[PDB]
């Protein structure tokens, strides 16, 4: 039991008729009719204008509050020396090698 | 736009595990009505797969070429 | 041009997609093997463990009873 | 059960659908093609085993046990098509289907730029607005008494008519936009 | 506040003697010129409250109310000016002076100095929002809201009346100053029960109290985009404002007295909030997400802690805004698709993309995203409800879930899957809509920068 | 792992508990021992900035080893030897842990020997 | 709109039946209305409770997301039975099998992780030694105060 | 053999198990015929009212206007206070509430108990 | 990437895929030929070609359609209408 003629000749119709409108989508090629209206910049206009910004901000608006940036205190070895006072640490003790 | 077949002779039932599925149906008693819809599968490039191993190993003989060209030359740059 | 469709057969494949997959999977393996030749301790062994129960009994200090 | 055009489903639409499922899911649990089209075989040898029967209560109650038997030797996780209900890529696209209507709603200045476009879609709409009269004078008398008893509708008949109640149908956005 | 109060009794020719098509705008123009006025307010200290005259004095609680007040009115003028365009020149006029006349009387009340004051004026704000409802609503049912609404609120003030007046026969006066330096405590007394029940019963029924809400999901519906408006972002902070003012004097007898009333809300803001989870009407759903917010603002007023005071005046801010918002979205919507069914619409922002992204900024502003002023409020209020007792985080946990078990489903139903077919009138976004929804969002994001203001009279 | 077997499946009466242990006192036996030595002074540990879990008695080639991280910036990998030297002292270390748990199983054996000894004689 | 097209109390002889049937537009057999219990329900007929899910996807709905008609009469409880929402599909196993499963699995590992909890395993070697009184001052003790030192010694 | 299904409240039973799928019976076909032709009459009012050129607008479905107002306007007017409403309300209306104030009393009387006899840890509470 | 398809391809293709059956012949194969009329398949075949092509083509055609692909022109039909074929 395939297609009635009623119902296949419906859906034949109904395919031309679609494929009518589909080829009716289509556009001409004169459409679409728009109305009439350097090679680092990219790291400039992006990058240094706001690393100018950050840095004024921070020296001259940020660390002239108290407590706002808190720096952790650097590693201290025996035997560094230290620009802020000049006294060197003493080495550590004699090792006790193992190997 | 339009693709073009090739042809429809070179898809023969040989060549294949299907044959053997085919040739056990015919000790039962059927037959095989889709081999050459299914032969292109083992015909051409798909051919002969690799193993597992065969995928792990994938590149292993420049590797080690290299290897013993590069610990030669570690070997013979520390004189 | 870009890579054509086919049918039932293997699509065609330029020079660089296979020498790119070749040198990165010779990459993979000259450094496994490179770095299993150098350290070859964090995979096969680093330190002897010794064993629990042969140690002496005179350096442990249990007295004999 | 639930169709369209017909109020039931006769003994041979259940066999067939019957007979789909089964393989599809035996090719969701025999992946590799071999053993696919070799249990292909043996469950269509299985199906032409009963094929010649007279007596229909006894196809009924057979179709009943091999409905059971699949239900019990199904796949938990059948193979889906993308397309079909129930896939990965099922009604995506469709958030893309926008309506034509919404044409009717755009700025003088952006239909200044689809000319041709937009001429033969009055052109369209035009030959709808002259065929709807002439359609629905053909589904009035088509229609016996008590309304329609299928969901089938009649086509075209006289020459020069389009069928009856077909904008929505042709004018149906694409599957890809 | 004679500053204030003559430009709207100003306002009020300037809306009967214009012309009949440049009302909207001289009125739109001379309440924003007043709106840019109102900011002169926030010349308030942190321990002291700016007193103008022996009537008007204005803390940092009111402050925030009254900006919102007659900044909401434009907006209102703006979301009506629609719907009536088929109105007689008559009514609209006078619509247009109910809406006058009701935002004078909120700028009157909110700036009472005297408790009786405010009372009175606080009845007297019955009258235009009655009169808005049982006029120019839609449904046929409207005269019952209105009915249920001015009943539920006379019989909330009137033993309120009575209390105010028994309390000023008894110590002598009803300055808020006055009764802040003459303040007395109330034992534990069934005298003291009943003072207690007549002097909060009026401010439980129109925040509205879980049990006694049921005036909300009818008024909400049936009136107007304004009334909807006022009904939702002003005279239930109306009643919050009073509560706070009146349970000074209260003490210490909440204590041990609010244990119900509390809890009444501690389980019901769960069970409302499922509501929403089974709501056909989406105006029906916005009225019951605002009855959950204002149950928080019982509990967090209630327990009478700062964070919870400062929770509860930051909530009571943004939830008016999202909820004048959300109801301005659901007049858009049924203005274009004639019903207020929310599984009608659907598939809205294939049609509409810039009211789907109001939609998103809305829902997003009512699950309390933060850093929005909304997150500020409820999440204020969980810290002081906790320090109040433990498993209460379970209280308000489970309903973190159902907010936004509702308030995305509003989200999607309306705006995600395959559009209807037979709708076909969708036309693009007014000017006007768009317009008046930024003038809802912008400034709520604009404040989620500066929060210090509305956080209260005690920050 | 065998001695979850000693210590669960047979008798839990002879095998340590970790969570107390050593149950004897240290001079069993040993006439005298010797005490371990801190090489690193604690101002030195201090200032080094040492996390307190890391804080043990080999703490000078964790000291060196960071040194010789710092100053052979980019080099990551110049100076591993240092690595190894500390690795060492821990493996050292656990062995000695180790050395006491085999003495504190030693000396319960011998406590059940004993009174095994008092059931079978006295 | 129009009264009699509307919803009303719940019908008990025959013809009220039919009324209500012709009304919502099923057979008058199929309608069943539910039972009087006082709730509120009307005359609104029991749907036979399942998901938009069961119905075919194949099949050409006027709404094709909730799988409904036009002016079909819908369930009581539409709003719970929507494709994004709580489903009746059917599942593979039973149910009372899958939730048994499912219990005595969880109920199974939460006993195991009980009787392991309670039989830990460990490294057969003893603790970590630390230096000066098991680090006192390093964990916050008092400097002022001199506990009682711990000494560790060679093994 | 097999595990026959069993139907629970949330796992219906599928459509191709039911044994009133598989009836041949006379007034099945009527029923189904009639379902059939009502469904037809719907779907061409339907789509009649659908494709008209000249409506620009909600083509309004009687069935959804239907449901929303037996949901919101029609549960007062045919309810009646009988056994089973009243327990159902109060297991539910003022049991949790009752439930509640009973556990929060007795863990504020605890919290109260254990502050004024100072043993509650409140040392670094100064926010509250 | 997703290259168009015309419809002379399409019935190329089906044709491809009818032409390799081994239950039916080269020769007197054509595009207007009845499956049980003009060529003398039986149902269960007809239920499997269009699984064939349901597996072809890589999506699912549902039953109440696949009963009544009975031609190689109507299958081309059914597949010109789904995949949206002449734009
Ligand atoms: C005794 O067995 C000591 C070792 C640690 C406890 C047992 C750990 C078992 C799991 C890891 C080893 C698996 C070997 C296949």
């Amino acid at each position: 039991s395939g297609y009635t003629p009623d119902e296949k000749l419906r859906l034949q119709q109904l395919r031309e008729l679609r494929r009518r409108w589909l080829k009716d989508q289509e556009l001409s090629p004169r459409e679409p009719v728009l109305p009439p209206r350097r090679h680092s910049i990219f790291a400039f206009t992006h990058v240094l204008i706001p690393v100018w910004i950050i840095h004024y901000y921070l020296k001259y608006h940020v660390t002239t509050k108290p407590y706002t940036i808190v720096e952790k205190k650097p590693r201290i070895f025996p035997g560094d020396t230290i620009l802020e006072t000049g006294e060197v640490i003493p080495p550590m003790k004699e090792f006790p090698d193992q190997h | 736009s339009k693709m073009e077949l090739p042809d429809y002779k070179q898809w023969k039932i040989e060549g294949t595990p299907l044959e053997t599925v085919q040739e056990k149906l015919a000790a039962r008693g059927l037959r095989d009505p889709w081999g050459r819809n299914e032969a292109w599968r083992y015909m051409g490039g798909f051919a002969n797969n690799v193993s597992f191993v065969g995928a792990l190993l994938k590149g292993f003989k420049w590797g080690f070429a290299a290897f013993v060209v590069a610990v030669g030359a570690e070997y013979y740059l520390e004189s | 041009a870009h890579i054509e469709p086919r049918y039932r057969q293997f699509p065609q494949l330029t020079r660089s997609q296979v020498i790119q997959a070749e040198f990165f999977s010779a990459t993979m393996w000259f450094w496994i093997l490179w770095r299993f030749w150098h350290d070859s301790d964090a995979v096969l062994g680093h330190f002897p463990y010794p064993d629990p129960s042969q140690w002496t009994d005179e350096e442990l200090g249990i007295p004999p009873d | 059960a639930f169709l369209p055009s017909a109020a039931y489903l006769t003994h041979q639409q259940k066999v067939l659908q019957l007979y789909k499922r089964a393989l599809r899911h035996l090719e969701s649990r025999c992946v590799h093609r071999d053993k696919y089209r070799y249990f292909a075989c043996l469950l269509r040898a299985r199906f032409d085993e009963h094929k010649n029967e007279k007596d229909m209560v006894k196809a009924t109650q057979l179709l009943r046990e091999a409905e059971k038997e699949f239900w019990h030797g199904q796949h938990p996780q059948p193979y889906i098509f993308p397309e079909s209900p129930g896939g990965t890529s099922y009604e995506r696209y469709e958030c893309y289907k926008v309506p034509e209507w919404c044409l009717d709603d755009w700025h003088p200045s952006e239909k200044a730029m689809y000319p041709d476009y937009f001429a033969k879609r009055e052109q369209w709409k035009k030959l709808r607005r002259e065929s709807w009269e002439r359609e629905v004078k053909q589904l009035q008398e088509e229609t016996p008494v008590g309304g329609p008893r299928t969901e089938a509708l009649p086509p075209a008949r006289k020459q020069g008519d389009l069928p009856p109640l077909w904008w929505h149908i042709v004018t149906r956005p694409r599957e890809r936009p | 506040m004679l500053k204030y109060i003559i430009p709207t009794m100003m306002l009020m020719p300037l809306t009967w003697l214009s012309k009949n098509s440049m009302i909207w705008i001289n009125t739109t123009l001379h309440s924003l010129l007043i709106s840019l006025t109102s900011l002169l307010l926030l010349n308030q200290f942190g321990d002291n409250s700016l007193n103008f005259s022996l009537t008007f004095f204005s803390d940092s609680l009111s402050t925030p109310l009254l900006i919102l007040t007659m900044w909401l009115l434009p907006l209102m003028l703006m979301a009506s000016q629609h719907h009536l365009s088929k109105e007689n020149l008559a009514r609209k006029k006078l619509f247009i002076s109910m809406l006058i006349l009701l935002q004078l009387f909120l700028i009157m009340t909110f700036t009472a100095t005297e408790l009786i004051f405010f009372y009175i004026m606080f009845e007297a704000t019955l009258v235009p929002t009655l009169i808005i409802i049982t006029r120019w609503g839609n449904q046929t049912e409207r005269l019952n809201a209105g009915l249920y609404f001015l009943f539920y609120t006379l019989a909330g003030s009137l033993p309120l009346l009575v209390a105010l007046i028994y309390i000023q026969n008894t110590m002598g006066s009803l300055n808020f100053l006055i009764l802040q330096y003459w303040v007395q405590p109330m034992p534990n007394s069934w005298s003291n029960t009943f003072m207690w029940l007549a002097c909060m019963m009026a401010f439980m029924v129109k925040m509205p109290l879980y049990g006694l809400h049921l005036w909300l999901p009818k008024a909400h519906v049936e009136a107007p985009i304004a009334g909807s408006m006022v009904l939702a972002a002003i005279l239930l902070k109306l009643g919050g404002y009073g509560m706070m003012r009146i349970t000074l004097l209260l003490n210490p007898i909440t204590d041990f007295m609010a244990y119900p009333f509390i809890m009444l809300s501690l389980w019901g803001m769960i069970m409302t909030s499922s509501i929403c989870l089974r709501q056909t009407d989406l105006k029906s759903l916005i009225a019951y997400s605002s009855v959950s917010h204002m149950a928080l603002v019982i509990v967090a007023i209630l327990i009478q802690t700062p964070w919870s005071y400062m929770g509860a005046t930051a909530l009571m801010i943004a939830h008016g805004l999202t909820s004048s918002m959300l109801f301005c979205l659901a007049n858009s919507n049924y203005e274009r698709v004639h019903s207020r069914t929310m599984i009608l619409a659907r598939g809205l922002q294939t049609l509409l993309p810039l009211m789907a992204a109001w939609w998103l900024l809305a829902s997003l502003t009512n699950l309390a995203l933060p850093p929005s002023i909304n997150l500020i409020g409820e999440l204020f209020v969980v810290m002081s409800t906790f320090s109040w007792s433990n498993i209460t985080i379970i209280l308000m946990g489970l309903n973190m879930v159902i907010t936004a078990l509702y308030s995305l489903y509003m989200l999607i139903t309306t705006q995600r899957g395959k559009h209807t077919h037979h709708i076909n009138n969708i036309l693009p976004s007014f000017t006007r809509e768009n317009a008046l929804m930024s003038l809802h969002m912008l400034p709520l994001l604009l404040l989620s920068l500066n929060p210090k203001i509305i956080l209260g009279p005690l920050y | 792992g065998a001695h979850l077997a000693r210590r669960y499946l047979g008798d839990a009466s002879v095998e340590p508990e970790p969570l107390r242990m050593p149950t004897f006192p240290p001079d069993y036996g040993f006439p005298e021992r010797k005490e371990r030595e801190m090489v690193a002074t604690q101002q030195e540990m201090n200032d080094a900035q040492l996390v307190l879990q890391q804080r043990d008695y080999c703490a000078h080639y964790l000291i060196r080893f960071l040194k010789c991280k710092r100053d052979s910036f980019p080099n990551f990998l110049a100076c591993k030897h240092e690595q190894h030297d500390w690795d060492y002292c821990e493996h050292l270390d656990y062995v000695k842990r180790m050395k006491e748990f085999e003495r504190e199983r030693r000396l319960l054996q011998r406590k059940k020997r004993r009174e095994q000894r008092e059931a079978d004689m006295a | 709109i129009t009264k009699d097209m509307l919803p009303g109390p719940y019908p008990k002889t025959p013809e009220e039946r039919a009324a209500a049937a012709k009304k919502y537009n099923m057979r008058v057999e199929d309608y069943e209305p539910y039972p009087d219990d006082g709730m509120g329900y009307g005359d609104y007929p029991k749907l036979p409770d399942r998901s938009q899910q069961e119905r075919d996807p194949w099949y050409d709905w006027d709404h094709p997301d909730l799988r409904l008609n036009w002016g079909e009469p819908m369930h009581w409880d539409l709003d719970m039975y929507i494709r994004n929402r709580v489903d009746t599909s059917p599942t593979p196993v039973n149910w009372n099998l899958m939730c048994k499963h499912l219990f005595g699995f969880v109920a199974f590992m939460l006993f195991m992780f009980w009787v392991g909890e309670t039989y830990p395993t460990y490294q057969p070697v003893g603790p970590k030694q630390y230096p000066y009184n098991n680090l006192y001052l390093e964990r916050g003790g008092d400097p002022n105060k001199e506990p009682e030192p711990v000494v560790h010694y060679e093994i | 053999s097999f595990p026959k299904y069993e139907p629970s409240r949330l796992a219906s039973l599928p459509t191709t198990l039911d044994p009133a799928e598989y009836d041949i019976s006379s007034e099945t076909r009527k029923a189904q015929a009639e379902r059939l032709a009502i469904r037809s009459r719907l779907k061409r009012e339907y789509q009649l009212q659908y494709n008209d050129p000249s409506r620009r607008g909600v083509v309004e479905d009687p069935a959804l206007i239907r449901w929303t107002c037996a949901r919101s306007a029609n549960v007062y007017p045919n309810f009646r206070p009988n056994t089973k409403t009243s327990l159902l309300g109060a297991l539910f209306g003022i049991g949790p509430l009752i439930f509640w104030y009973y556990v929060f009393k007795t863990d504020r009387d605890r919290k109260e108990k254990l502050i004024q006899e100072g043993k509650l840890d409140r040392t670094f509470n100064i926010s509250y | 990437d997703a290259p168009p398809l015309t419809l002379e391809g399409i019935k190329d293709r089906v044709l491809y895929v009818l032409k390799l059956y081994d239950k039916i012949d080269p020769e007197k194969l054509s595009v207007n030929s009845h499956f049980m009329k003009d060529l003398g398949l039986d149902s269960l075949d007809q239920v499997e070609i269009i699984m064939a092509m349901e597996d072809e083509f890589g999506f699912e055609i549902p039953d109440i359609d696949a009963e009544k692909l009975m031609c190689p022109q109507e299958i081309v039909d059914y597949i010109a209408d789904k995949k949206d074929v002449y734009e």
